[PDB]
């Protein structure tokens, strides 16, 4: 039925008994580069089962006060097994994804989470200096980031944070959040479903790019209807994020990249 | 090398020319080798919004229960 | 750019098919038409979406720059090519993530005496030279760079109809990116913080080069100023990935915001 | 399924996700007068969509102590939009109906409502004078009336009430209520359904009659199993009644009727 | 896409060209896609004034008595 | 736009057919021709009604507005689009109740020095921007609204032949109404008198929007004034329901009158 599914990729399987169908972004399933759209001339590496499998990133907790969370792809998976290895050993890389967000509660809980997949999800910074966010802050990895309820300008001139300041109702980029529904999405309304499943093809203005310099997709999760339970002002339910890269192919092998951190 | 297309007549004159003949056609000829120099033809097509309106894996009927 | 479907007459219903009920959690929009929830008559639809096609939406010359030159270094000016110096065209382009089109540039040139009762000059001729990223930039209004043996130049005579030229799709990628979630450099472990640092969301330091404008006539002590308003129109348009439009004021070339963060007015929940 | 439905009449639609099928009284769907059964010779008016649509009468509240409610048709709809206008402007009128009773609660509530559609639902009065109930009392309109737990004789000779005294177990007419199941009906048992839906054809010994002098159908709602909740001696759940006239045709147009009231 | 119509010659020159040939024809070609950009053809028709002059239900003959 | 019928010869009569007698009470006009009441000769008719066709009657550019701008807020002006600012075209249009046509607008631009012996300025360029009802109206002769990324603009260089553009049938109804016997609002029972009140015979508060005109050149202290005379010609014309023409002077946008109520002169009943 629309509600029961099983996803198998490599050596990993995911089962769900409360789905609300699955979304295939823009109606496009991920695919490899065709010869007619090929650019780099060298033989690509395609790890296949070693990289195209389900990786579970860290679990976040939803509370009445949560504003939202965000992650960047392939960034969030840079340290994930052999996918991360191939990402750092190659100059160029390409991949699609199957994003599976998990969140179960009970029949006496309420709340709705909007799960959006955004191509080129550029976020707003914290200073008066334009495009000032530094690489280390823009790429948090598997832990991702969070949305805020208001904009707060960083004034420390001696030691600028050079970080993002994504305000939730402004979708972290100066647009109204209610219009974010034009992007592939699903809603995890506690009275209806457990999860959200989105299949994302590779989207870019090029056939292949640098995975370290460029993040193709952004995953934004916003509480559309806040978490509430029985009478417990105190309520916490975890949100686990499991993502699997698809049709990975890398070009331009050399020595490994070791990016600067923190 | 002339391209002859027909116009979509809005307001009609009390003439039969307003309803037929070359009088409701327009002629075009490209003078430049580079396609960039060309004007816009404006005979543009449409498409199915489904990729945005219903990017669902398992196709559903509106009459039928969405959650099944 | 076509027709809309006719409304078919619809009578009463008493069935197990309920198109009114749905579940938006799936991520889909309910494709209902009036006849699904009310009794309708047959209407032969004659309205079309001819003017809302991607092409017709952009088929207008929008101002992207106002270059100024004072014929008394101001004897010549340089404008770094961009669509972000103005807000109107920029906001329309940003309804999409990627685009691919040709461009038509029209130049409206105006000039005037600064002094109401002083000076005089003969009719001016302007040279608008395109300097592709890499070509030598003029240091003086009359140095060797203005020979344009390879750079495309446009010589405009004051008073003539606005100059106009067409430019093909010149991107180095398969489409223009309105948004680039990345950097041009990756800072490597071990290098000084000064190293490997670049702007967020920026690609090339010099994407499309710039325009160098000057008056070719020998300058007279008379005080004169000219302004070249650049109008650009995307023709032969294709766009990908729609995005919600800009709701708050622009704050630079990025998606940064600062000032008008509260765009909506107050209105009673139960007030019509 | 037997449980999900949508009813559309004119500009009104009703949806339900917890139905228990629908009853079509005597297996007859409402219809217009055939030429072979026609009586008045003048051209009839058939308002169609303007009169044949869903009209929501006032909501009543069910409590542990409720004895029951009743309404009369077309009486309850006499002030309803263009249906009421046509009713009063014409000497003769005919119509069928789609009665949709609504009552939702929760999985921890109990109670069962018997919804009966009775042809010629004559009720018992309050005095020793036979057939003494006056027109104004017999025709309450959209607010309808209520059943009582016992018979109480009106003794005020100076100012007789001239009203009905419908005792519940006597079905308000001297017959046992348990036998009222011989009339088209449905039961709204809180653990099973939200509503009751009955399609009533025009029933009478004539093809058309005076809608002001005569009520064809009566709707009786009796608590078969009283309302009860968790441990709240205090419990109230509303019962909304939505009715739509069908196949309306009127004959004998003249000046409007303005009946005496209260 | 050229439309060739004939002119109604008023004053005639002492030529045979004033009475025949392409010399009494005129040529037209539309250059714009929108019909609004077009000029007026001016080959306009007429109609019966009856809707104004005789909007009578029961048609009457002038020779015959109007009031019958 | 065609031929007239020939006159047929007609001789004497002595019959029971009397076309001369009629009864105008019926609401009809007696369709007599000369041969009905007199003896006629055969005349081959060569006259035509080519110039009185609805199209030829309106096929003239009529002045509908004179917009003025002083290049020393007057640096720019706004004209609410209408055909009632002038009387000549208005009176011709009002021979009919409804109309449907395309429009051709020609702009004649003139300018001059206010001072006979002072000031000087270089050739002026004008921008005529159409602001459709809803679009932002310019507050300054140089604010962001003049970027026209979507509004249609016309840039005219002083001295060039008059500018000219065509506009399609833009009505929201199936025809333009020259007369509207109604209101845009219905006052409801109970609401304050200030409520539900609107002008008699008025439809939208902003029917067709307006034109914003300005000189693009930087203004010099010199005293200059320019005037843009707007000429409009209905082309591809269709009209419905004839009405008697305006006999007394116009008094506003409505059918109101006040002054020249006695249009006819005196003449003796028996004076030729
Ligand atoms: C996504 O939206 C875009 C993408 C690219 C753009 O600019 C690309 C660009 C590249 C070269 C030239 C050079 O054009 C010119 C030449 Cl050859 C000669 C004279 C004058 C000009 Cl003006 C002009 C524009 C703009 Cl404005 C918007
Ligand atoms: C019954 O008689 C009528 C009906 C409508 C009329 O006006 C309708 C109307 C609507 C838009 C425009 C806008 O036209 C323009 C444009 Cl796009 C660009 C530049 C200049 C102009 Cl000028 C002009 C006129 C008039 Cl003047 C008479």
């Amino acid at each position: 039925s629309v509600r029961v599914m099983q996803l198998t990729l490599g050596n990993s399987t995911i089962t769900t008994q409360e789905a609300a169908n699955s979304v295939v972004a823009y109606g496009r399933w991920p695919e490899y580069i065709k010869d007619s759209e090929a650019n780099p001339v060298d033989q690509p590496t395609e790890p296949d089962v070693a990289a195209c499998r389900f990786y579970t990133l860290d679990t976040v907790t939803w509370r009445k006060e949560s504003r939202g969370w965000w992650w960047k792809l392939p960034d969030a998976l840079k340290d994930m097994g052999l996918f991360g290895q191939n990402m750092f050993y190659h100059y160029l890389g390409r991949a699609g994804y199957t994003v599976h967000v998990q969140c179960n509660a009970s029949k006496f809980h309420q709340g709705a989470l909007g799960v959006f997949a955004v191509p080129e999800m550029c976020l707003a910074g914290d200073s008066t200096t334009h495009m000032f966010t530094k690489y280390e802050n823009a790429n948090p990895g598997e832990k991702g980031g969070e949305f805020k309820g208001s904009f707060t300008l960083d004034t420390n001139a001696t030691n600028p944070a050079r970080n993002f300041c994504p305000v939730d109702y402004l979708f972290g980029s100066g647009v109204l959040a209610g219009n974010a529904f034009v992007y592939p999405h699903q809603i995890i309304n506690l009275r209806t479903n457990n999860c959200a499943t989105l299949v994302l093809p590779y989207v870019n203005s090029l056939s292949i790019d640098s995975m370290t310099k460029h993040n193709n997709w952004g995953i934004a999760i916003l509480p559309l209807a806040p978490l509430d339970f029985a009478t417990e002002s105190s309520t916490e339910i975890p949100i686990t994020l499991t993502i699997a890269p698809m049709c990975c192919e890398f070009n331009g092998l050399r020595n490994i990249t070791v990016p600067r951190t923190q | 090398g002339a391209q002859v297309s027909s116009q979509k007549v809005g307001a009609h004159e009390n003439s039969n020319r307003a309803y037929g003949g070359s009088t409701i056609n327009y002629t075009t000829i490209n003078y430049y080798r580079d396609s960039a120099s060309n004007a816009a033809s404006k005979q543009d097509f449409a498409q199915d919004p489904s990729k945005f309106t219903e990017p669902i894996k398992d196709v559903l009927i509106k009459t039928a229960p969405t959650l099944n | 750019a076509n027709n809309l479907p006719d409304t078919q007459s619809s009578g009463p219903a008493h069935s197990k098919e309920t198109p009114a009920l749905t579940a938006v959690e799936t991520g889909a929009t309910n494709p209902l038409v009036p006849s699904d929830t009310v009794q309708t008559r047959h209407v032969i639809q004659k309205r079309t979406r001819s003017e809302s096609t991607v092409e017709s939406f952009f088929a207008r010359g929008a101002c992207v720059a106002i270059i100024e030159v004072d014929n008394d270094s101001k004897l010549f000016s340089v404008w770094k090519i961009t669509y972000k110096d103005t807000v109107q065209l920029r906001r329309k382009l940003e309804f999409f993530t990627y685009s691919r089109f040709d461009m038509e540039f029209t130049f409206v040139v105006t000039s005037n005496y600064t002094d109401a009762n002083n000076g005089h000059a003969l009719n001016q001729v302007y040279q608008i030279m395109y300097i592709p990223p890499g070509a030598p930039i003029p240091g003086k209004w009359n140095d060797y760079t203005w020979q344009t043996s390879s750079n495309p130049s446009v010589f405009y005579t004051y008073g003539a109809p606005p100059a106009r030229i067409s430019v093909p799709y010149v991107g180095i990628a398969n489409a223009y990116s309105h948004f680039y979630d990345g950097f041009a450099k990756v800072p490597l472990a071990g290098q000084a913080s000064t190293e490997g640092d670049s702007l967020y969301g920026a690609a090339s330091l010099n994407d499309f080069g710039s325009l160098a404008v000057r008056v070719v006539n020998d300058h007279n002590p008379t005080k004169l100023t000219s302004k070249i308003r650049v109008y650009m129109k995307p023709k032969h348009v294709r766009v990908w990935c729609p995005r919600p439009p800009r709701a708050v004021p622009y704050y630079g070339p990025g998606v940064d915001y600062k000032d008008g963060l509260a765009p909506l007015p107050g209105k009673g929940l139960t007030t019509y």
